[PDB]
RNA sequence: AGUAUGAAAAUGAUUAUUUUAUAAGCAAUCAUGAAUAUAUUAUAUUAUAUUAAUGAUGUACCUUUUGUAUAAUGGGUCAGC
RNA sequence: AUAAUAAUAAUAUGGUAAUAGAACAUUUAAUGAUAAUAUAUAUUAGUUAUUAAUUAAUAUAUGUAUUAAUUAAAUAGAGAA
């Protein structure tokens, strides 16, 4: 006998079981059993549909191992099949996720600027947030090689239960990055396999609950905090609050002071009101007079964007930004 | 009780009491409380029943404890826990023996998952 | 004009779905050693089994190694705990077993007096404010 | 050469250890360790050729030697590739050089003292005015970016424990 | 009013002049059970709550109108102006027609320095910003004045200069909200 | 003696008491055979370029 | 008083971080801002570590005594015994 | 009719001189797997109700623990002469 073809026929088992992800293999499979139950995934979404998930595209060793003098090798995974991988999984979980996420932004704030919501769409399902989530979730990379996981002769069981990309081995070692694309990048396999999972999800359930996908959204994308406050910068919100009342039927915004103290100080502090008529809209203050009023306007913008009506209400369809 | 501003308001707090502790509490909030809950596994929900205080920006309703019928107050226990061990020293002032209080009290970690106005 | 500033949502695991801090539990132990007879008692005897039924979200691995017998955890912060379980009997490693899944995998941490309550929200009623206030100072 | 693009990524202390610097040793010089730091602390952060002066233009005895560390280190410095006029004294130290030997001072009415004959060793890294300096007034510039104003009304946070209760 | 509520202050059983701090005072007490009115003690700048923004921003299907809560507790009759341009005080004029505004344009060009905005907003009797949206400078002028800012920013102090940036900081802050 | 079928609960495994020594030999054994398979491959190729 | 080795401490000089020129006492502990550093799950409104803003509490240790902050005993520091 | 672990109710748990019970570190002797993917020592940060040991990283040594454990013993623990 010979420990080369002993070598070579688990290697070809191991390509052959990540070809099928055959059912009983991944039932076996420790790994995904518990990421499953984790999770709280329908019965439905079989144990092998999982293991796909975790399967990014690998379909062609690339030219980058001939070199591990340029700082690269890919010696960890094994060639993927070429019609069983998380690619297409991953592409509906994505559009999936942009759907439902904005959907949802919109109900919460009807009026919220474009850019603003864009920015907390991204926010909610950007790519490190995605790989974070997964990485919280136990999504392992299978950064162990073939050779050693022969040598330790473990199943293909392990294999198939952890996440599988062209992941470069000595990616950082003695401080060197090599600064590939996104197809060796193991934020961006996280990702894949977060959404990967969705769509998996979504597939399962579509016909019996269509929902279910949307409500497992909720739980773990949509119960993230995001205080939207916090995404805004203005530049002259004066002007925009002015624009913005024209627009509307009311009267023009004048700041007038409401009550002040410590002028002639290091700290003053003025109070300042934007009134329109006798209504306030905006109240601001400052250690200066002009910043109380730049602050009058911005609050009276904020309380315009980021108005959220009740979900008993009919819905507010807001009449687009102000453009100044 | 006209609970309808309550129920209208977007921000709400609650101040409940677990065993006349108070915790002033939104939803999203981590409540630590200082023992180990025996009752209460990991990953179990614990319905708040003994709540005072239910308030929004401007109104607060207050009861002792306030209907369970017009709230819901889950938390979710989120972790068993410890504080850090400490061992301060307890010793006379002309004596070599030194008697070390060691401590290590426990926590379990509650997380306010919903709180609103039935 | 308005522009927008990059920012990232913050995971409140409790909230919508909870996801179960502890991921897996690692029963190290020696066949040498007699450290390890409670550990290789525990394995031996029917409970680890009746453990894994209990909690299927964790999974549990059995080593063998040379040294003490070790019990580590893995959290899905991605701290690990590990006890080092040398000389305990059955009872004294299942209790071991049973705090670690109990924890959140946070590190230990003194906490001062009644800081009970952790929010990222902003407060439901306002920051107090002297020129606001109900009763103003004489 | 080559379509390859790199990130490196290098800690502190090796940052501080790549910039090009040369290292000065004296000899045993016989002197307290004390005498030659009087002396030492004004070579702070001089350059090299101003150091060198002052001690040409010293009254003490230890400066003649000093100033042929920094001479030879000078050297050193143009032999690895670097130049004089860029050269400035990073750090300037001194130690006991150890063996000093102790020897009884007898004094009136049957009392003793014991006296030790200190030997000592200056050494001293020069680095460039070209890199070191320029890094780490770079280093200032970031600093000075990164630092958040006085904002006179201000947000400081409400110190003090909450308590389960609104005080407002 | 629409709710009738009894209102309370955050009241302490101590001496709130003395010990507004004191926790204790507040956890102790106790006030009978039902619904109340505590009008908060706080600025609404930051606040996105629903209590707090304004009936005009509300949508017309919205309950939250018609309760009161929003409280008008300022008047504007009251409260004088701050920081309002002159148009604001005295309404709008839109008298000027092309000829002058061509005229105007010709004049700036051909001598900025002479004829300056203020001079053509006093000219005119209309504002400085107006003649600014309607015609440009040569800009020789605008790159002379650039020249300029700079040579009196390069006249500066490592002091001046590092409380120039802090104002430019707390001003980009002052728009977050 | 413990194995990962032995326990009956799917998330419980042990993991394979395969020795050091003996994982180091296997890895000798196959670089080792894989050096001689490219070094009688070179010399077959030496011949055939000496050959024509 | 063997030979190798020696990031054991006391001790000296130097550099870095941080605090410090209107503040008074065993130099610590607890509260609590700020600054810096590290962090291949800081997702952050993150976590740890270092550091005499500021506040509170705090009469070295042993021996011997009815009783010691005592201005009673004894100890210059560390290493080995 | 026991032992270990866990519940509930009750009572007890300041301590000089003193009495009693139970542990740990260190060194040697008896028995004794294992192994540079290992062991030992050190530093830093975690873990276990923590004089102790353990995890990881880093460093230096060693082709290796008189190692885990049970016994037997002691030149067996030092801010106090
Ligand atoms: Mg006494
Ligand atoms: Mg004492
Ligand atoms: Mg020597
Ligand atoms: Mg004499
Ligand atoms: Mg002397
Ligand atoms: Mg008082
Ligand atoms: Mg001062
Ligand atoms: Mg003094
Ligand atoms: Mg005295
Ligand atoms: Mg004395
Ligand atoms: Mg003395
Ligand atoms: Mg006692
Ligand atoms: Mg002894
Ligand atoms: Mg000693
Ligand atoms: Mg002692």
């Amino acid at each position: 006998e010979s420990e080369l073809a002993k070598y070579k026929e688990y290697y070809q088992g191991l390509k052959s079981t990540v070809n099928e992800i055959p059912e009983s293999v991944a039932s076996k499979s420790p790994s995904l059993r518990t990421l499953h139950k984790r999770l709280q995934l329908p019965n439905e979404l079989t144990y092998s549909t999982l293991s796909r998930c975790l399967t990014c595209p690998s379909a062609k060793l690339p030219d980058k191992i001939n070199n591990p003098t340029k700082g690269a090798a890919f010696v960890n995974t094994v060639p993927t099949n070429k019609y069983l991988d998380n690619h297409g999984l991953n592409i509906m979980g994505k559009n999936l996720l942009s759907y439902h996420v904005t959907k949802s932004i919109i109900q919460k704030y009807p009026r919220l600027p474009t850019v603003v919501l864009n920015a907390a769409v991204n926010a909610y399902i950007s790519e490190a947030v995605l790989a974070h989530i997964a990485k919280y979730w136990g999504i392992e990379v299978e950064t162990t090689s073939v050779l050693s996981r022969y040598l330790k002769m473990e199943p293909f069981e392990f294999t198939l239960g952890r996440l599988k990309f062209f992941n470069n081995s000595l990616n950082s070692k003695d401080g060197i990055e090599l600064i590939t694309g996104k197809n060796f990048s193991e934020t961006s396999a996280l990702a894949m396999s977060v959404r990967s999972i969705i769509a998996a999800i979504w597939a399962v359930t579509e016909q019996k609950d269509s929902q279910a996908v949307y409500r497992f959204i909720d739980d773990h994308i949509m119960s993230r905090k995001l205080d939207i406050t916090k995404m805004f910068q203005f530049e002259q919100p004066t002007r925009e609050l002015a624009m913005l009342c024209r627009r509307e039927g009311l009267e023009k915004p004048v700041s007038k002071l409401v009550a002040e103290s410590g002028r002639l100080s290091k700290s003053p502090v003025f109070i300042v009101h934007v009134f329109s008529g006798e209504e306030t809209l905006g109240e601001g203050y400052g250690s200066s007079l002009k910043e109380a009023k730049a602050r009058a306007a911005t609050d009276a913008l904020m309380k315009w964007y980021c108005y959220e009506p009740l979900a008993q209400q009919e819905p507010v369809i807001d009449p687009g930004t102000v453009v100044v | 009780t006209d609970t309808t501003p309550l129920k209208l308001s977007n921000e709400l707090y609650a101040i409940f009491k677990i065993h006349n502790r108070p915790y002033l509490v939104t939803e999203g909030d981590r409540v630590i409380l200082p023992f180990k809950l025996k009752q209460a596994e990991v990953g179990d929900i614990l319905n708040m029943t003994d709540v005072t205080t239910l308030g929004s920006r401007n109104y607060k309703l207050v009861g002792h404890p306030i209907n369970t019928s017009l709230y819901t107050l889950k938390a979710t226990v989120v972790g068993k826990t410890k504080r850090a061990f400490q061992t301060r020293e307890v010793t006379k002032r002309r004596n070599r023996r030194v008697r070390h209080a060691k401590s290590k009290g426990d926590l379990t970690i509650l997380r306010i998952s919903e709180l609103s106005m039935n | 004009v308005v522009k927008a500033i990059a920012r990232n949502s913050i995971g409140r695991n409790g909230v919508g779905a909870f996801v179960f801090p502890c991921r897996k539990i690692t029963l190290q132990f020696c066949n040498w050693g007699g450290s390890s007879e409670g550990m290789r008692k525990f394995l031996t005897s029917k409970r680890l089994d009746k453990w894994g039924q209990e909690f299927p979200w964790i999974q549990f691995e059995v080593m063998r190694k040379s040294g003490h017998p070790l019990l580590r955890a893995e959290y899905t912060n991605g701290r690990e705990k590990v006890i080092c379980v040398r000389n305990l009997n059955i009872d004294n490693v299942e209790n071991k077993l049973k705090l670690l899944k109990d924890s959140d995998g946070d590190i230990l941490r003194r906490r001062t007096k009644n800081d009970n309550v952790e929010s990222l929200n902003s407060s439901v009623r306002g920051i107090w404010s002297p020129l606001h206030a109900a009763k103003r100072h004489r | 050469n080559s379509s390859e693009r790199y990130k490196l990524k290098l800690t502190k202390r090796e940052i501080e250890v790549l910039e090009p610097s040369v290292y000065a040793q004296s000899y045993r010089i016989k002197s307290s360790m004390k005498k030659a730091t009087l002396l030492l602390r004004l070579l702070g952060g001089l350059d090299v050729m101003k150091a060198i002066s002052q001690c040409h233009f010293s009254n003490k005895k230890i400066a003649r030697e000093v100033a042929e560390l920094l001479q030879k280190g000078v050297k050193d410095g143009q032999k690895l590739g670097l130049k004089p006029e860029d050269l400035y004294i990073s750090q300037i130290w001194t130690g006991s050089d150890g063996f000093w030997r102790k020897r009884v001072e007898f004094k009136a009415r049957t009392r003793i003292g014991i006296i030790s004959h200190p030997y000592i060793h200056v050494r001293c890294i020069l680095r460039t005015k070209s890199v070191t300096k320029r890094r780490l007034a770079y280093e200032a510039h970031l600093k000075e970016q990164k630092r958040a104003p006085w904002v006179q009304l201000g947000d400081k946070p409400i110190r003090g424990v909450t308590g389960g209760v609104y005080k407002w | 009013k629409q709710f009738g509520f009894p209102k309370t202050q955050v009241t302490t059983i101590y001496n709130k002049t003395k010990s507004a701090s004191n926790y204790k005072g507040y956890l102790k007490h106790r006030d009978a059970p039902g619904m109340y009115y505590q009008p908060s003690e706080s600025i609404a700048t930051g606040s996105v709550n629903s209590e707090t923004i304004p009936r005009s921003f509300m949508a017309a299907s919205d309950p939250r109108r018609g309760l009161d809560m929003p409280v008008q507790s300022t008047k504007a009759k009251q409260c004088p102006n701050v920081l309002v341009g002159k148009s604001t005080v005295n309404g709008k004029t839109y008298h000027l027609g092309p000829q002058e505004i061509d005229e105007i344009r010709k004049l700036r060009l051909d001598n900025p320095q002479k004829y300056t905005r203020k001079f053509l907003a006093a000219k005119y009797g209309i504002s400085p910003l107006f003649v600014s949206m309607v015609s440009k400078p040569s800009e020789q002028h605008v790159q002379i004045m650039e020249s300029r800012l700079q040579e009196i920013q390069s006249r500066w102090k490592e002091k001046r200069r590092i409380a120039r940036e802090d104002r430019k900081r707390r001003k980009l802050l002052w728009y977050q909200a | 003696h413990p194995f990962s079928d032995n326990y009956a609960s799917p998330n419980i495994y042990v993991v394979n008491d395969v020795t050091s020594k003996e994982q180091k030999s296997k890895y000798d054994t196959i670089m080792k055979e894989i050096q001689k398979l490219e070094d009688d491959a070179t010399r077959k190729a030496l011949e055939t370029a000496r050959s024509a």
